[PDB]
């Protein structure tokens, strides 16, 4: 999908969790939904609302975390 | 800018509007064009760019 490709730039998200995800470096989401909750939760200093807003702008766009995907990218 | 007003503002009589200085208006256009610039608010904008 041309969307998990998308890259973090256009979730629209804060520049706080931009700070979490330039640490964790995770550009594009294709990646991302496969990681889990705690798997987030291991970014550094980042919270609750951060990770409420990222699955905010997942379920903005129809998915979530924990997805599986194959020859990614 | 002029948008559905009558004349557009300096930033001086912004910042008077906003009991701010003009670099604080100069602060607050700039996110705001930043904000604008990304798609989901701007597909349909720069395509009024027909190029």
């Amino acid at each position: 999908d041309p969307i998990l490709l998308r890259p973090v730039d256009d979730l629209e998200l804060t520049v706080r969790s931009a700070n979490c995800l330039k640490a964790e470096a995770i550009h594009y989401i294709g990646d991302l939904v496969q990681r889990t909750e705690v798997e987030l939760l291991k970014t550094p200093n980042l919270g609750k609302k951060s990770l409420t807003e990222i699955k905010d702008v997942l379920a903005s766009r129809g998915l979530s975390l924990g997805m599986r995907l194959e020859n990614w990218p | 800018f002029g948008i559905d007003m009558n004349t557009d503002y300096t930033l001086e009589e912004v910042g008077k509007q906003f009991d701010v200085t003009r670099e604080r208006i100069r602060q607050i256009e700039a996110k705001a064009l930043r904000k604008l610039r990304h798609p989901s608010r701007s597909e349909v904008l720069r395509s009024f760019l027909d190029d």
